[PDB]
């Protein structure tokens, strides 16, 4: 209900529905081409557990988890203010949103356009991409 | 009882009085001060000396002092 | 701010001239009678027996030069545009660059971030 | 903004700083022993 | 009753927390003094000083309801990491007996490795008494992934409670009139909270017995351990493990309530297979207990007109020497939030108390009672929890007389006729007192006299017969014919401390017929008087915190002040909050006997071993049989020998249990300073290090003054009392560690 | 007192304290993985003796040392232990000294001691070269303190 907390609400929505798409986007296609074949052996060693805990991965990890730090550093002041980081984009946004709001009367605003339903979206749907995949062993029941 | 003596730093801004319990100062005209009060204890007999116009008293060194001397029923506080 | 600086201005500095010196030994030490060949080899080979004594002699040379340099700077009463503005940009071009080249012999044979 | 101001008071960078002073200290005990040399 | 929301009201803003002291403006203007570094803190949580608003005091202790909540549910998400990451709790799953319990271990950094005690299970580390282990096995934990899960499922309930005391106020903010609603919100404590919760674990214990009670007590591995869901997917192993599951709530409804007599049971008394109560009992109990509370949570007016209420019930209650009794209770309950948390404390406090007896008398969790190490320190950690909670209840009605009682708006004529007659209440206490302490320590000066004087304590002996097996001895006899007699339905005491010659034991004795004598009258009157002694200081910092004989004007001043001056002979100390300091004393020296008295006694004739060759023989050996009755025998015999366990031990893993108890009484000694010395001559002494601060400059901006007058005996009682309870905690955690 | 390389009463400890600590190192099987680590630990133990030989030890085998000034034994006071703590703890007083210094200005003084700008502490690192510089700027404090001090009456 307050401003500034459902600010880094709405924006950790949308500072993880493009992370819930890419990535979505990206175990798709890493096993585009392993997805059926007999089940790829129940993922073969996709598998988590087979995995060597990450021994060649973890150090490349590490390096992963420092840039992605300053690249959240940029969206933390990027998106304080208007001006710089943001106002760039501003305008070219800007430039679909004259003419989005053309095809829209008076403004149309895009925030319904798509920005909740595919921030929720990819979230929801990413939760129970994981947990069919990697939660589940034993299935008792039938799942369907 | 106890022996109160007033200094020479006095500005009359009553906070004895304001202070004091049992009201054993007094305001009294004077002719040497800023605000024109200066405050006096005529019934030092009744005085306990709790010493709780020293905090209200301003200057850097109190104006007010109270000499802690003899002890009887009226400076005990006692009701028996 | 104005700490800063200073410091991200002398580092930068130093970082300019420390290119310039390992320039001049690293191409003098990889072709024609290079007193160290590979980089693996002389790593640490000890030379004659004091070592230790010139090394801490040109130690303290250099620690009174800089001395002189700075008590220096607090006399003569210096002072009490843009290209001040563009060399404070390259200072911090400098130092972030002069750890990197070095963090690459710090990968033993600069392969280890991409996987093999 | 705020945040480094509370970030800047007294608590947090005593802890800040004795937790590097801490840290190094543990971390040479458990690193080489003083050589010592006369 | 009615939805009333006062939507955002303070916003989002590290603004506060840039400035120090934002709470109030008086803690903000002028930081120039080194006691506002102090003021800060000390008034961080009297919400009272600040604001008067009552919308704005219910909206920021609701908030500290749930920021010690969040801090409560972080610390315990950690005790189920540490009995898996490392510790020895499955090991000792399919091992109980020869692996010691650990969850704590050390690193090699500065030969502090010689803490990790071989406790066994193929895992070193420090031994534990917080009674993990045995909760964990009464719940049906056996693997380690069931410790991750839940660890991980308590993050998430962590974090909404941390979201949720950010919401209804930087967020959300109901009004004032939802905190009225005390009729409302017992229907909800009782029903919800106690109602709910005496279900929701009922039905737990229920399903989740037989990996423990028809499993774990019969010799299977923990590997041939079935899974907790297998036993729920499939109702015949439930049927066959308890014959009573075949119907599945078929003579529930037809009130043929024999037919699940299979896990609900009174039995009584402890299992002669685990070491505890039964498993089956304490399932029916909550049973029990949940419906008790189903029907207990509806009792006040909700919003259906149907009910009783906290107004007329208090309202109704009179009496003749009483007046207009118990009216007006209701405005001093939902008035001052300050009201509700002394007897919140007071009940809570002696309750703590009362669960501590209640563990050592009959043992809940199995493998409990053997482990000594961890009864002893339960027992006492309850016991000091609800000293601090029974004192802070004083610390509070003392509060209630001067922040919030009026002679026009709240009114009760007992507490009228509290403090009409109050000068009655502390006279009859005090001659209680002196009776209770001219006799209980007086009889202690008579026999450590009567011994070393010669053959006087020869000719107590008879004396010595006496008080001791004379009363209380027809109670526990009561409870051995209590079963068939006045207890058909219970084949079995309450406790095996009460039947007489029936011991119990699975390789160390669990429970004896604690047989008094030779010195438990003793003892017993030097608590009374310790409790006497407690009670008068604290109730009368209570009643005598609005009128006093002394001072009359005493509102003016406060809760936490000085004192007057030097007049009237002397006015020093005369706070109630200072008879809460030293009421902290009090309970001190109260709870210190209690515990030296549970302890010691434990492993005087209740603790031992079991031979087949003869009977029972203690760790030691029935010593307070004459060693109780003199002081000399409590530093002889007790303080004494206990220095064989506590010393003896740098040689071993327990080390850390002497350097803590010898240097506990460093920072005791080190309260010796504030608790003696005064402000004063600190205060000639600063300006003098502020002369060497003004040769150099050196003096700081922030004026160094010395600590408040109120503020050096608050720490002073921090350190008496935390320096007066590592001792013990190491001395506790000594000997039981040596002769478990 | 002799050295404990030819102190026969020194290396006895060492054998008694392996000895005690050999009880508890045997009830435990080897091959495990998580009491592997005593081994290391008994070398840490091993390569701590070692060094202190070298030092003049007591006799008893309770290793005593010198502090007198005598040139064989600087190393336990005099040269490292102790001017290290000398300049380490002025490094660190007389950087706030300089912050002290700093206090004052327009910025309120008590703003100045507690919420201070980040890059005052970031400075700190200026005193490379305390010593007679410090004194000359202790100099120029008691001086222009001018012998302005507390009454004391
Ligand atoms: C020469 C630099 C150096 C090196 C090589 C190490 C190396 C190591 N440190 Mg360490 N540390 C350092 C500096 C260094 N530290 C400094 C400057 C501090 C603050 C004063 C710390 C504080 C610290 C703590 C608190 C801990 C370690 C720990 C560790 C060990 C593993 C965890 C880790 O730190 O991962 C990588 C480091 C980062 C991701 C950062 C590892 C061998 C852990 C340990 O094993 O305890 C001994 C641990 O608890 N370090
Ligand atoms: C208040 C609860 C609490 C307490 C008292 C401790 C205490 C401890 N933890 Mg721990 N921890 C906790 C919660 C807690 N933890 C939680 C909720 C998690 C996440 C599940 C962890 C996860 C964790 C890991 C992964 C490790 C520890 C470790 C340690 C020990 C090393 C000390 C340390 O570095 O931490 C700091 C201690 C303090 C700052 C003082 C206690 C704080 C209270 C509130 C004051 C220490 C005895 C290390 C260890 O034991 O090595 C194996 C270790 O590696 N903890
Ligand atoms: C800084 C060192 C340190 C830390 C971080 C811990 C942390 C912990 N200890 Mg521990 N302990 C320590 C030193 C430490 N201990 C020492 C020196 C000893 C003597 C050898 C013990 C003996 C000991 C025992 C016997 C037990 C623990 C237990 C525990 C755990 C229970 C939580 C708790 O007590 O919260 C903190 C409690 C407080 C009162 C601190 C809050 C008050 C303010 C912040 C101070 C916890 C993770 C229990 C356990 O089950 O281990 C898992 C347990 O039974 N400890
Ligand atoms: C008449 C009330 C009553 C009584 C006598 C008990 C008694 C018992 N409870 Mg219990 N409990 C109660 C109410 C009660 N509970 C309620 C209302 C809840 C819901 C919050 C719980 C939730 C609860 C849990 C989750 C657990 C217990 C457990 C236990 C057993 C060991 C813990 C203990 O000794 O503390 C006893 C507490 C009291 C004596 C205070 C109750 C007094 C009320 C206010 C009257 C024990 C026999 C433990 C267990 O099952 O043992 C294996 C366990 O883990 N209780
Ligand atoms: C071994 C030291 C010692 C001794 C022998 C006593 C003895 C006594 N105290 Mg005392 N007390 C002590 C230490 C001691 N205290 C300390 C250190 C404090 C500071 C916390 C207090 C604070 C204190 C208070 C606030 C009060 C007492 C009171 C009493 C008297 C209770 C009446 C009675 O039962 O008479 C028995 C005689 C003997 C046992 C001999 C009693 C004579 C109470 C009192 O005056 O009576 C009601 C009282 O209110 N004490
Ligand atoms: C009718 C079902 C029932 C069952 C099966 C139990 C079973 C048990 N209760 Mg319990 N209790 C019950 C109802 C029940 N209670 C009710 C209705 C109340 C009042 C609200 C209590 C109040 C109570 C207290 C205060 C305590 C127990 C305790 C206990 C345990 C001690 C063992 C024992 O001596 O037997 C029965 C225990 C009795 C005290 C006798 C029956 C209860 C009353 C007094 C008759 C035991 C497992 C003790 C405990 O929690 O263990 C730590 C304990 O101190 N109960
Ligand atoms: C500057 C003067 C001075 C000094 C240096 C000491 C020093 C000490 N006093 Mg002492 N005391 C003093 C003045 C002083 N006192 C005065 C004026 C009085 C009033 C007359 C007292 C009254 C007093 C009492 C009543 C007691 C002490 C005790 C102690 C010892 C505490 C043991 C300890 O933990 O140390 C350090 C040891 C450690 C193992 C450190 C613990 C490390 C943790 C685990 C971390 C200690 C060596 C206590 C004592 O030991 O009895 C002899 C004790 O009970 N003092
Ligand atoms: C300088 C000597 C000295 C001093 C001043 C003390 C002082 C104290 N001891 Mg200690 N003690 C000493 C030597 C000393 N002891 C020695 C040599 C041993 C044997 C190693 C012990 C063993 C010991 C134990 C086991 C205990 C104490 C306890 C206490 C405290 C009693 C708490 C109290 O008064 O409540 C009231 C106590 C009574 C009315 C009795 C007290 C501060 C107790 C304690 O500290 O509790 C935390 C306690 O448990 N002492
Ligand atoms: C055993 C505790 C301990 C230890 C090992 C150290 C160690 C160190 N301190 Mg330090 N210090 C300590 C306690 C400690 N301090 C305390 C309690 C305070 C008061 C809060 C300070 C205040 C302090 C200051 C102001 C400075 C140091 C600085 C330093 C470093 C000096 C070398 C350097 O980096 O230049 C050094 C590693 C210096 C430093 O590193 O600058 C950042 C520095 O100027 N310390
Ligand atoms: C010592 C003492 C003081 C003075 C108490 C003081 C000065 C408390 C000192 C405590 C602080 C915390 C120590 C100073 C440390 C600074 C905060 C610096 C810390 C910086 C880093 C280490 C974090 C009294 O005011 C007093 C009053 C009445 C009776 C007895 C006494 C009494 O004995
Ligand atoms: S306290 Fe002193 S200055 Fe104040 S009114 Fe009284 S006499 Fe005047
Ligand atoms: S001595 Fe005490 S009673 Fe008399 S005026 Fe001063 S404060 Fe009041």
């Amino acid at each position: 209900t307050e401003v500034f907390s459902l600010e880094w609400l709405r924006e950790a929505e949308i500072k993880h529905c493009r992370v819930a798409m890419l990535a979505v986007l990206g175990v798709i296609a890493q096993e585009f081409g392993t997805f059926d074949f007999y089940n790829a052996k129940s993922k073969l060693q996709l598998s988590p557990d087979l995995h060597n805990q990450f021994v060649q991965n973890g150090a490349l990890q590490q390096i992963l988890l420092f840039v992605c730090a300053w690249e959240f550093i940029v969206g933390l002041p990027a998106l304080i203010e208007s001006v710089n980081g943001n106002r760039e984009p501003g305008y070219f946004g800007f430039d679909p949103l004259k003419l989005g709001g053309t095809v829209g009367s008076a403004q149309w605003k895009r925030m319904q356009a798509g920005e909740l339903r595919n921030g929720r979206l990819a979230m929801i749907a990413f939760g129970g991409f994981f947990h069919q995949q990697l939660l589940t062993k034993q299935g008792i029941i039938e799942q369907l | 009882a106890h022996t109160v003596k007033i200094y020479d730093n006095c500005i009359g801004c009553t906070q004895c009085v304001r202070a004091c319990p049992l009201d054993v100062l007094e305001m009294v005209p004077w002719d040497g001060c800023k605000a024109g009060q200066m405050a006096s204890a005529p019934r030092t007999e009744d005085c306990v000396g709790c010493k709780r116009c020293e905090t209200a008293c301003p200057t850097d060194f109190l104006s007010i002092r109270v000499y802690l001397g003899g002890e009887t029923t009226r400076s005990m506080g006692l009701a028996y | 701010v104005n700490w800063l600086q200073e410091g991200e201005i002398k580092n930068g500095r130093v970082a300019m001239l420390a290119c310039l010196h390992f320039f001049v030994t690293e191409f003098y030490q990889f072709p024609f009678f290079a007193g160290a060949p590979k980089l693996a080899g002389p790593a640490h080979d000890y030379f004659v027996k004091s070592g230790a004594m010139i090394q801490i002699l040109a130690f303290i040379g250099f620690l009174e030069f800089l001395l002189h340099r700075g008590k220096v700077l607090y006399s003569d009463m210096e002072w009490k545009k843009a290209m001040r503005d563009r060399e404070v940009n390259n200072g911090r071009l400098a130092m972030l660059g002069f750890a990197g080249i070095i963090h690459g012999e710090f990968l033993n044979g600069k392969m280890p971030f991409e996987q093999i | 903004m705020n945040l480094k101001k509370y970030l800047s008071t007294a608590p947090v960078v005593a802890t800040l700083w004795l937790f590097l002073t801490a840290g190094i200290l543990i971390e040479l005990n458990r690193f080489f022993p003083d050589s010592l040399f006369y | 009753v009615k939805v009333v929301v006062d939507r955002d009201v303070v916003p989002t803003s590290f603004e506060k927390w840039a400035k120090p002291g934002h709470f109030s403006r008086s803690l903000a203007k002028g930081p120039k003094t080194t006691t506002w570094i102090w003021n800060l803190h000390a008034d961080a949580h009297d919400f009272d000083s600040h604001t008067s608003s009552l919308e704005e005091v219910s909206r920021k202790i609701f908030s500290a309801h749930f920021g010690q909540l969040a801090i409560i549910f972080i610390w315990l998400s950690g005790m189920y990491f540490h009995g898996a990451r490392f510790s020895n709790y499955v090991a000792w799953l399919s091992n109980p007996t020869g692996i010691k319990p650990s969850a704590q271990v050390v690193w090699p950094i500065v030969g502090q490795q010689i803490l990790n005690a071989d406790v066994g299970g193929g895992m070193q580390g420090i031994q534990i008494t917080s009674g993990l282990f045995q909760l964990w096995r009464a719940s049906g934990i056996v693997n380690e992934l069931q410790l991750y899960v839940t660890a991980l499922g308590g993050l998430g309930m962590a974090g909404l409670m941390i979201f949720a005391g950010w919401f209804h106020y930087h967020k959300a903010a109901p009004k004032l009139e939802w905190f009225q609603n005390v009729e409302s919100m017992l229907n909800h404590h009782l029903a919800g909270l106690l109602g709910l919760g005496s279900l929701s674990w009922a039905g737990h214990q229920i399903h989740v017995s037989l990996p423990i009670n028809k499993l774990l007590d019969a010799g299977v591995a923990p590997s041939s351990i079935p899974l907790p869901h297998e036993f729920i997917l499939n109702r015949n192993l439930m049927a066959e493990l308890y014959p009573s599951f075949q119907q599945g709530l078929v003579p529930f409804f037809t009130l043929n309530w024999k037919q699940y007599s299979d896990i609900l049971t009174f039995k009584g008394g402890l299992s002669p297979v685990t070491g505890g109560l039964w498993l089956t009992d304490v399932a029916h109990h909550h049973l029990a207990i949940a419906v008790l509370f189903l029907v207990a949570g509806h009792m006040y007016r909700t919003n259906w007109g149907i009910g009783h209420s906290i107004k007329q019930i208090l309202e109704a209650h009179k009496g003749p020497l009483t007046g207009e009794g118990h009216k007006g209770l209701y405005e001093i309950l939902t008035t001052s939030w300050h009201a509700n948390l002394a007897i919140n404390l007071a009940m809570l406090g002696s309750l703590s108390i009362i669960v501590a007896h209640h563990m050592y008398a009959m043992p809940p969790y199995p493998y409990l009672a053997t482990d000594y190490p961890t009864q002893l320190s339960l027992f006492t950690h309850h016991m000091w929890i609800g000293g601090f909670c029974i004192v802070g209840a004083g610390a509070h009605a003392a509060i209630y007389m001067v922040r919030d009682y009026s002679p026009t708006v709240n009114f009760n004529n007992v507490l009228d006729r509290m403090i009409r007659h109050r000068d009655a209440i502390i006279s009859h206490l005090n001659w209680v007192c002196i009776f209770l302490g001219m006799h209980s320590f007086g009889l202690y000066i008579h026999n450590d006299t009567m011994r070393a004087l010669g053959r006087a304590q020869d000719m107590f002996s008879d004396t010595a017969i006496q008080l001791q097996p004379v009363f209380a001895q027809w109670i526990q006899q009561i409870h051995t014919l209590a079963p068939g007699n006045t207890a058909v339905n219970a084949l079995a005491t309450a406790s095996y401390a009460f039947g007489a010659d029936t011991v119990t034991v699975g390789s160390k004795i669990a429970m004896m017929p604690i047989k008094l004598g030779t010195a438990d009258f003793m003892v017993h009157h030097i608590h009374a008087f310790t409790i006497h002694v407690t009670t008068l200081i604290l109730l009368k910092g209570v009643l005598y915190a609005r009128n006093s004989r002394l001072i009359p004007d005493k509102a003016n001043l406060g809760f936490r002040f000085p004192c007057d001056g030097p007049g009237r002979g002397g006015t020093c100390q005369v706070s109630a909050w200072d008879h809460v300091f030293l009421g902290l004393f009090w309970m001190y020296n109260a709870l210190s006997i209690v515990i030296f008295h549970f302890s010691w006694k434990m492993q005087s004739d209740v603790w031992g071993t079991v031979t087949s060759n003869g009977a029972i023989s203690h760790i030691t050996g029935g010593n307070f049989a004459q060693s109780a009755i003199t002081i000399n025998g409590w530093l002889r015999d007790f303080l004494w020998a206990q220095a064989s366990q506590v010393i003896q031990s740098y040689g071993s893993s327990l080390s850390a249990y002497g350097l803590m108890f010898l240097g506990a009484h460093f920072v005791w000694a080190f309260s010796l300073m504030f608790l003696f010395s005064g402000r004063g001559y600190w205060q000639e002494l600063i300006e003098s290090i502020v002369w060497a601060h003004n040769k150099l400059k050196v003096a700081p901006a922030i004026a160094p003054r010395a600590l408040s007058i109120t503020q050096g005996r608050a720490v002073g009682v921090a350190h008496y009392l935390l320096g007066g309870i590592a001792t013990t905690w190491a001395f506790f955690l000594a000997r039981i560690i040596a002769v478990g | 007192l002799t050295p404990c390389q030819q102190s026969e009463a020194f290396h006895k400890r060492e054998i008694n304290e392996v000895r005690t600590l050999e009880n508890r190192q045997a009830n435990y099987e080897a091959n495990s993985p998580s009491y592997l680590a005593l081994q290391s630990q008994i070398d840490q133990v091993h390569k701590r003796f070692d060094k202190y030989g070298t030092l003049l030890c007591g006799q008893d085998g309770l290793p005593h040392l010198i502090t007198d000034g005598d040139w064989r034994h600087a190393r336990e006071f005099t040269i490292p232990a102790l001017l290290f703590l000398y300049i380490t703890g002025w490094i660190g007083w007389v950087g706030r000294s300089y912050l002290k210094y700093t206090k004052e200005t327009k910025n309120p003084t008590e703003q100045e001691i507690i919420l201070d700008v980040p890059m005052a502490l970031k400075y700190m690192l200026s005193g490379f070269l305390w010593p007679l510089s410090a004194w000359q700027e202790y100099r120029s404090g008691q001086l222009l303190a001018k012998e302005d001090e507390i009454t004391v009456s």
